């Protein structure tokens, strides 16, 4: 997940460079006036922090493994809220 | 059957969360903004109004005069 | 309301784990389990008040991060996507 | 062993003498083909390469207030 | 106009902010002639920090209509985000430059 | 079975079947103390809940209770004719 | 008597009370200690009064006293934003240094207190002479206090240990000396107040910018010259690693911010690409090496390497981000590492007499306060966010990213490896099986010195983690007189 | 130009003289009775080492500057490397080959760029108060000379930085530069 | 069942209680005392970061255009 | 980029009702290879073809084989050539 | 295979009067389908 995070803060870099802040109601009023480019930049990363809080097939291998813990924990943290960050 | 007792801990945090409140409260500049009768001595304390202004001017010109007189004598002809 | 919703499982949380001693085993899932419920109940509120009636709710409580152009705030912000998940 | 009395360990010798080894092994390096090459590779060349694209692409880009029509390249 | 406050008296730039016809050697003059660059650059940036703040809670109010009804606020702070940027009084204490050229 | 562990280590947490023979004691002074923080909360919720759009009377809107700028809105808004 | 000089005092006093308190009592080396402490609690409150008087936004130094009887080499101290919070950091920590090493000494005790309260005047001095010669006098005069420290108190490599960071210390400072004296040279002094309004050449502004940068590069460490930092940081005693980590380091930050950004700002810039080269380099050399680190101490000590790699890419990132990120860094670090080194240096070493990570394993099952702090320092160290580490590194990184997008990513890359090297770490301790078969022994768990000198360093992380406006609010106006640049419709008002 | 090979013996000879002076002292305090005859025997290699080291300096450095067309002190640390390398070929470790040659050609350049004084620094012949004076209180400079050290951009966007930065764009992509409104009134 | 809670903190036995190195003393009333104290008067302290300062001013000059409002125009 | 209308509109009913026909149908294979047949799919098992997909779905498409090889252990002897050479 | 066998799309584009240029943030953002290229 760590690895998702150091892509996730790259990201919110590109948001701070680009924008001022990264406030939800001021990236998405100029979402539709920046750079193509960089929305590409801003968005590749957190799909990638995305892709690692969500188990995608790139990171992945930490749900399966996170099975070690007890079962509540499994329902709960990886099976129906964090997966879904 | 032996009983816990609350211990210390628990009541730093209670009364560092209600000192916290009433610390804050009582600090408010309050509905008007008339500083309160504690925040006047602060700025009345820390006023300084131009001393750092005075005194940081007189240092900068004597020791720049200092550095003209050294270049005056390492400079000399021979 | 929307801001007990944030304190409610943190002071759970808080007494169940740093103060296990005191309110002992069966005190931790009173504590725990009530202050999740108290905030589960709430949040079905919110989620009339916001997604069903479209109030969204801005509470902002003191900043975090100032400098220069970023500003981020503690600040917490109710719409539609955050009562539904 | 020290000045303050400490708990009793079972202070493993095969242990201990791995623990000597790494704190004394400076003393028996030697330059050959392997130790000259590593050495080289991580001192000098790698360095370099980022040397080399830090130096290339300063001022290439700025994001602020970025636009469409207008480019991230800056130079 | 909101009231200059006590507080907003004592810190208020007497000079202008520039380093056109300050002597360098009198320190009281160049210190001041810093202290002036330096809050016409912070003033200029926490107007982008209001004209964000209003623009935040005219998104809010405004919801999907943010698009069409926010323009004013979204335009004036692109600007300030554009040209606002505190950089220091240390270049132009140390560079001339001149329109006429 | 209960697995043995050391009587000499001291946890916050309790440990390892900790639970006092004043429990049920302790979890109500806890509970209160928890109480009192979350009321502090409310009424600062209640007082900086910021909302451009106001829920019509009719509608079940609990918070309309509680809250200051609906209050006023709705205290001001009674005035007709 | 200026506070500021009221700074330089108190130590002073307390080493004369300390060696003649026995002409007025054989005295109880109990004294000794408490003599020491109180002495830096009164410093402590000394510099807290300052702070309260100080103001946030003047361009002028503070708390400046008029001398007026002008000499070869007079002492002029004064202070703004960037001095105002490393003063307090050293007058912070040095408490928590003696309680640090309050039982674990035993002999020569009477030395080690001298030692120490005169390192607290040397360092505080550094912080706040208001001239380059005068910085240049402080930075080295802790060398030969350092120098017997070691050898007096240290482990069994203490002799090597001492002569690496005295020799690489003074050959790094020798060429810092070198630009210095060339600086004063051409303006005829080294005051700060008229050295800043001085314009150098370009070619003269490189020529002192390598002179200065070598010593600072020595000192950061950056990697490749951080033997030094492995020998001394690990074989001093605690109380010495401290200061030495969490003080020490900060010199070479804090001289950033005097010697070369307000001077040489053009050979600052054109030489970035060349300090983020060796910045990115140190940042994954040192994470992979602390990776494979044995000595627990040494491990921690490695750490420090990797972080002030960041702040070291921040002060030159000519932003104002990331310039308030490498203080707060610097900060954050002070207190995180001093806390991992308690842990390791006097926590597990005065249970074990060992260092190897080999012979620790499941230490949370006996020990769950050392645990719980060592986990939350842990996570510090990892730039967990509600810690003042992520705060800094977030802000140095993004000043990073911004300069030069390149170095940014790679020091970037240092959010998995900190966790990396910092969680592996804590597992092999803490957790990784029960309690290890290599104790014979059990142990106890924290003294309640031990609890109350990690509450204290991780209560400063946190409520600092979740409001640092405490401490940006008071770097925003001098922060802004460092930068470089005007903006094209800004500059040149008429 | 210079003749490469002309001063390379002159290099050799001078400071394998030298050579030959160190060997003599090492025949004249050898204490078993070698005869005179031991000068070139068994110190010969002294002195042909030292001949070498000076050939190899004053041939590569004088090749060094005809093959750059320039004399300046790039020439001398060259000139040092292939001397401090030909030293380290007596020794047969290719570590004392590349560090000698590092240590000379470090010396030797720095004193050619620096001009050690061991023959006399270059007198200014000037007012060298004037000279102090100007480097004193050149505190404000033209912004053009620093714009030719430092260049553009990197934070250092001076006045009329936007309408230049539109015409270096157009000349290299060929993209008119023209940010859109954010204003749906206009 | 359930145990009850046990354990020594900081390692006192049952038997005794703790003994003190004096540290205590200087550091929970010299070095926290004055933490707290130094709070408080944090709370009285004058406001003089250039933020502050700043918005104000940028209130007024955004108050001579159409984004805000003047509460005393003219 | 709405594709909303066309979901419920122009879309085949065959392929709508799709996923249920092969759900209710698949269902019936895998519960008649089990208690009825039993023996088809070990027959399949004990092939070469079988045991090297059998193995391959096990061992998680081997993304984690070449992650803990040439990603966590090329870290680990770096560290390794960095502290010792 | 599915490139080579995938359906045509089987409905026009939908088509917003005046492009709702106004609506999505002026001329300076992206509008929808008015009277455009046949796709
Ligand atoms: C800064 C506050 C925290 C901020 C956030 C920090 C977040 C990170 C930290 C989180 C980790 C916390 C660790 C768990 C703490 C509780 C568990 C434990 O270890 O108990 C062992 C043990 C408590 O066991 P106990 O049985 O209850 O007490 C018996 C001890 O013998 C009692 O020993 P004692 O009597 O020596 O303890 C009192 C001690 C107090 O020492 C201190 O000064 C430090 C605390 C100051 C707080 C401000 O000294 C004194 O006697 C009083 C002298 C000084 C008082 C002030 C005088 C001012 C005069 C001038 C005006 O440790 C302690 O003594 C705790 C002392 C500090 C407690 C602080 C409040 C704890 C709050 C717990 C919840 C934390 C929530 C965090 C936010 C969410
Ligand atoms: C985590 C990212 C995930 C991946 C997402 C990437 C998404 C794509 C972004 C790629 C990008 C963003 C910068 C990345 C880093 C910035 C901040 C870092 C992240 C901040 C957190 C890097 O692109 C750079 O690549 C360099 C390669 O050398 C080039 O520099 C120079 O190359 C040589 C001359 O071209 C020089 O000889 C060499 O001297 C330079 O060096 C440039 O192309 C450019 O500077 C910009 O790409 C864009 O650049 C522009 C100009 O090209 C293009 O526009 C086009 O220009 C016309 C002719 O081009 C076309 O006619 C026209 O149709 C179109 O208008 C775009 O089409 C696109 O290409
Ligand atoms: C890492 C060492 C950096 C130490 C900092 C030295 C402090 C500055 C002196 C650098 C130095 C020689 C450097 C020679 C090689 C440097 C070491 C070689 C490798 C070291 C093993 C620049 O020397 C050059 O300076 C240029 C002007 O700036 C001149 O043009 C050149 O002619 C001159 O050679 C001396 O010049 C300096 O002297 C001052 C008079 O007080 C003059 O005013 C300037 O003349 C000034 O510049
Ligand atoms: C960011 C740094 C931390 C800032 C926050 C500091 C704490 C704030 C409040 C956190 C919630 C309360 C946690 C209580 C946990 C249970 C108490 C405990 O420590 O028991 C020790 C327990 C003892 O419990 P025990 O009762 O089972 O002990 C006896 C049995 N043995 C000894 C065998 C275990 O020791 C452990 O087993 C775990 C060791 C590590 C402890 C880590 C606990 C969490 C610490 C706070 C985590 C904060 C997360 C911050 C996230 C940041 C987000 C960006
Ligand atoms: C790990 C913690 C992480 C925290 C991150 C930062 C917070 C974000 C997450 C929490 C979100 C809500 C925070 C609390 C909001 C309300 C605080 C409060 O109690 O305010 C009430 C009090 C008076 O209100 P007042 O400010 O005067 O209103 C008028 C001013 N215009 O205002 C006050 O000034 C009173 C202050 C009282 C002391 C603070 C109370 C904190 C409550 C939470 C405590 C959590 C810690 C518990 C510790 C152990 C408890 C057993
Ligand atoms: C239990 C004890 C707890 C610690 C109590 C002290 C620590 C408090 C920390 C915060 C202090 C806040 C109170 C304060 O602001 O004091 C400021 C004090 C006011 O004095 P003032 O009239 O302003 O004179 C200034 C001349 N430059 O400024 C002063 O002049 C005080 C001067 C003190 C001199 C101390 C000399 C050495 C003492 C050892
Ligand atoms: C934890 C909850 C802390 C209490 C929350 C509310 C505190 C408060 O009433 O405000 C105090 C002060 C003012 O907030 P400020 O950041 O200056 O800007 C807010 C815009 N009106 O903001 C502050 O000074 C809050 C300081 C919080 C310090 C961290 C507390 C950590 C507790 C553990
Ligand atoms: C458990 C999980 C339950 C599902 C979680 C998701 C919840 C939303 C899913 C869909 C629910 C749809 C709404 C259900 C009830 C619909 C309804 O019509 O209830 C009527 C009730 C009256 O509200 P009111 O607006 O005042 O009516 C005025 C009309 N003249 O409207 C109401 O507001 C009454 C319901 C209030 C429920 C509060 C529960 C607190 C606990
Ligand atoms: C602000 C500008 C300040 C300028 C300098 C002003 C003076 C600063 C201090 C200089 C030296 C002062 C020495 C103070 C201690 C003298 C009193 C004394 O006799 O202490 C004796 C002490 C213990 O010895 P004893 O108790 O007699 O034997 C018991 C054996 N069971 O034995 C000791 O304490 C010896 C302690 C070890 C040696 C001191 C640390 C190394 C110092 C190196 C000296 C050279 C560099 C000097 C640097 C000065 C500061 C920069
Ligand atoms: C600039 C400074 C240049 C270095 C000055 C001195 C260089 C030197 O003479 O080093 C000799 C050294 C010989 O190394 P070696 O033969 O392997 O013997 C090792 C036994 N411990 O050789 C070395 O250690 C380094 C050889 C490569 C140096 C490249 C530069």
């Amino acid at each position: 997940n760590r690895v998702g995070d150091c892509f996730l803060t790259v990201g919110m870099f590109a948001i701070l460079w680009s924008l001022g802040n990264l406030d939800y109601a001021t990236v998405f009023s100029l979402a539709p006036y920046i750079n193509s480019n960089v929305v590409i930049i801003i968005g590749i990363c957190l799909l990638i922090g995305a892709m690692a809080k969500s188990s995608q097939v790139g990171l992945h291998v930490w749900l399966p493994m996170a099975m070690e813990g007890p079962t509540p924990v499994s329902a709960l943290i990886h099976a129906a809220t964090m997966v879904t960050a | 059957n032996v009983e816990e007792p609350l211990g210390a801990a628990f009541y730093i945090a209670v009364g560092g969360i209600a000192s916290s409140f009433v610390i804050y409260n009582i600090s408010r500049p309050g509905p008007n903004g008339e500083p309160s009768s504690l925040h006047k001595w602060f700025s009345k304390i820390s006023d300084y109004k131009d001393e750092w202004e005075t005194r940081n001017t007189l240092m900068a010109a004597a020791l720049e005069q200092a550095a003209h007189d050294k270049h005056l004598l390492l400079t000399a002809e021979r | 309301m929307y801001l007990s919703i944030i304190i409610l499982p943190l002071l759970g949380s808080v007494v169940s784990g740093f103060f296990g001693r005191k309110v002992g085993v069966s005190g931790a899932q009173l504590i725990t389990c009530s202050s999740v419920i108290i905030t589960t109940i709430l949040s079905i509120i919110a989620f009339f008040e916001v997604g069903f009636n479209n109030i969204p709710v801005t509470i902002n409580i003191f900043r975090w991060i100032d400098s220069e152009w970023f500003i981020i705030n503690w600040g917490f912000q109710y719409d539609s996507l955050t009562v539904s998940m | 062993m020290a000045g303050l009395q400490h708990y009793k360990i079972a202070m493993d010798p095969a242990l201990v003498r791995l623990g000597s080894m790494i704190s004394n092994r400076y003393k028996y390096f030697r330059w050959t083909k392997r130790t000259a090459l590593v050495s080289f590779m991580y001192v000098v060349v790698v360095p370099s390469t980022i040397g080399y694209l830090a130096y290339k692409t300063d001022g290439l880009w700025d994001l602020r207030a970025k636009r469409r029509g207008d480019l991230i390249s800056e130079r | 106009p909101t009231p200059e406050s006590e507080a907003f008296l004592a810190k208020k730039p007497q000079v202008p902010p520039t380093f056109d016809g300050v002597d360098y050697e009198d320190n009281k003059r160049l210190k001041q002639a810093q202290d002036a660059i330096i809050r016409e650059q912070w003033v200029q940036v926490m107007m982008g920090r209001l004209v964000r703040e209003e623009l935040s809670k005219c998104y809010y109010r405004e919801g999907v209509n943010h698009l069409e009804k926010c323009g004013k606020l979204r335009e004036r702070y692109l600007q300030l985000l554009a040209n606002a940027k505190v950089k220091g009084y240390l270049f132009e204490q140390q560079n001339y430059w001149s329109k006429e050229n | 079975p209960k697995i043995p562990y050391p009587k000499h280590v001291w946890s916050p947490a309790g440990g390892w079947y900790a639970q006092p023979a004043n429990w049920k004691q302790n979890t109500a002074i806890f509970g209160l103390v928890i109480f009192g923080i979350t009321a502090m909360v409310w009424k600062y919720s209640a007082e900086h809940e910021v909302r451009h759009k106001m829920p019509e009377p009719d509608r079940f809107y609990p918070s309309r209770y509680w809250v200051k700028q609906i209050k006023d809105y709705e205290r001001a808004q009674k005035e007709k004719q | 008597m200026s506070l500021l000089y009221v700074l330089l005092i108190i130590p002073i006093i307390g080493i004369f009370l300390i060696s003649t308190i026995d002409s007025f009592y054989f005295f109880n080396v109990s004294y000794y200690k408490k003599i020491a402490l109180i002495t830096t609690i009164l410093n402590l409150i000394v510099s807290l009064i300052i702070y309260i008087l100080f103001d946030f936004s003047n361009n002028q130094f503070q708390f400046i006293q008029e001398n007026l009887d002008l000499s070869f080499y007079d002492i002029y101290l004064g202070v703004d934003g960037v001095s105002i919070y490393f003063v307090l950091l050293t007058t912070i920590i040095m408490p928590i240094a003696l309680v640090s090493n309050w039982n674990s000494i035993t002999n020569n005790i009477k030395s080690y207190l001298i030692i120490m309260l005169l390192l607290e005047t040397l360092l505080l001095a550094v912080f706040l002479v208001l001239d380059v010669l005068l910085f240049y006098i402080f930075f080295e005069s802790i060398l030969p206090p350092l120098f017997i420290l070691i050898g007096l108190f240290g482990s069994s490599n203490k002799v090597r240990a001492s002569f690496y960071i005295f020799l690489y210390t003074l050959l790094g400072s020798l060429f810092l000396l070198l630009s210095i004296l060339t600086m004063s040279s051409i303006v005829g002094t080294t005051y700060f107040d008229v050295l800043l309004k001085s314009s150098f050449e370009y070619t003269t502004q490189l020529f002192l910018f390598f002179g200065i940068f070598i010593a600072f590069a020595v000192k950061t460490p950056v990697w490749g010259l951080n033997s030094w930092l492995l020998r001394a940081h690990v074989e001093s005693p605690l109380g010495g690693s401290i200061v030495l980590a969490a003080i020490v380091l900060k010199l070479s930050l804090y001289g950033v911010f005097r010697l070369i950004l307000p001077i040489l700002p053009q050979a600052s810039l054109n030489l970035t690409y060349i300090v983020y080269a060796i910045g990115a380099i140190t940042v994954l050399y040192a994470s992979f090496s602390t990776l494979r680190t044995v000595d627990v101490k040494e491990l921690i000590a490695y750490s420090s390497v990797a972080h002030a790699a960041i702040y070291l890419m921040g002060v030159f990132s000519n932003t104002i981000q990331g310039l308030e990120g490498a203080i707060l860094l610097g900060l954050a670090h002070g207190f995180v590492s001093s806390g991992l080194f308690i842990c390791a240096g006097g926590i597990l070493y005065d249970r074990t007499g060992t260092r190897l990570i080999y012979f620790f394993r499941g230490l949370t099952q006996i020990m769950p306060l050392f645990s719980l702090f060592f986990f939350i320092l842990c996570l510090g160290n990892a730039g967990t966010p509600l810690t003042l580490n992520f705060v800094g590194e977030f802000m140095s990184l993004y000043g990073t990213l911004e300069r030069l997008p390149i170095a940014g990513m790679l020091a970037s890359t240092s959010i998995i490896f900190s966790a990396a090297y910092s969680i592996y770490m804590y597992n092999r301790i803490a957790f990784g099986g029960s309690v290890s078969l290599y104790f014979i022994d059990c142990f106890r768990d924290l003294t309640k010195r031990e609890f109350f000198i990690l509450f204290t360093l991780v209560s400063f992380t946190v409520i600092l983690g979740i409001y640092p406006s405490f401490v940006l609010d008071g770097l925003h106006y001098n922060i802004s007189s460092v930068v470089y640049g005007i903006e094209p419709n800004a500059s040149y008002l008429t | 130009p210079k003749d490469a090979v002309h001063l390379g013996l002159k290099g050799a000879a001078v400071v394998g003289g030298i050579g030959l002076l160190f060997a003599a002292v090492r025949t004249s305090l050898a204490r078993k009775n070698v005869g005179p005859w031991a000068i070139f025997t068994r110190n010969g290699k002294l002195a042909a080492t030292f001949a070498a080291v000076g050939g190899a300096y004053d041939f590569t450095r004088a090749a060094a500057a005809n093959l750059r067309e320039k004399e300046d002190w790039v020439n001398n640390g060259i000139g040092g490397l292939f001397a401090g390398a030909t030293m380290g070929l007596t020794t047969g470790r290719i570590p004392r080959v590349l560090g000698f040659a590092a240590l000379t050609g470090v010396v030797l350049a720095t004193a050619e760029y620096a001009g050690s004084g061991l023959r006399g620094v270059f007198k200014r012949d000037v007012d060298e108060y004037e000279r102090k004076e100007f480097l004193r209180k050149n505190r404000r400079r033209p912004i053009e000379e620093t714009l030719a050290e430092i260049g553009e951009g990197r934070g250092i966007k001076p006045p009329g930085y936007y309408e230049r930065r539109a015409q270096r764009l157009k000349e290299k992509y060929g993209v008119d530069i023209n940010p859109v409104c954010a204003d749906p009134d206009q | 069942q359930y145990d009850p809670p046990t354990g020594w903190l900081w390692g006192v036995r049952p038997g005794e209680k703790y003994q003190n190195e004096g540290w205590e003393g200087p550091f929970f009333y010299g070095f926290w005392g004055s933490l707290i104290v130094f709070a408080i008067a944090y709370a009285y302290k004058p406001d003089t970061s250039i933020q502050t300062w700043a918005l104000e001013e940028a209130r007024r000059r955004l108050e001579a255009e159409g984004i805000l409002e003047d509460p005393n125009p003219t | 980029h709405e594709i909303m209308i066309d979901t419920e509109f122009a879309v085949p009913v065959l392929f709508k009702l799709l996923p249920f026909i092969f759900t209710i149908s698949f269902s019936v294979i895998a519960l008649t290879l089990s208690e009825l047949l039993s023996e088809l799919v070990i027959y399949f098992k004990f092939s070469r073809f079988g045991y090297n997909i059998f193995g391959f779905f096990n061992q998680r498409f081997l993304i984690e084989f070449f992650y803990n090889k040439y990603i966590t252990n090329l870290i680990l002897n770096l560290g390794g050539q960095i502290t010792k050479i | 295979v599915v490139k080579l066998t995938y359906p045509d799309r089987v409905s026009y584009p939908r088509e917003f009067e005046g492009g709702l240029e106004r609506e999505l943030g002026g001329a300076g953002a992206v509008r929808a389908f008015l009277c455009l290229d046949d796709e």
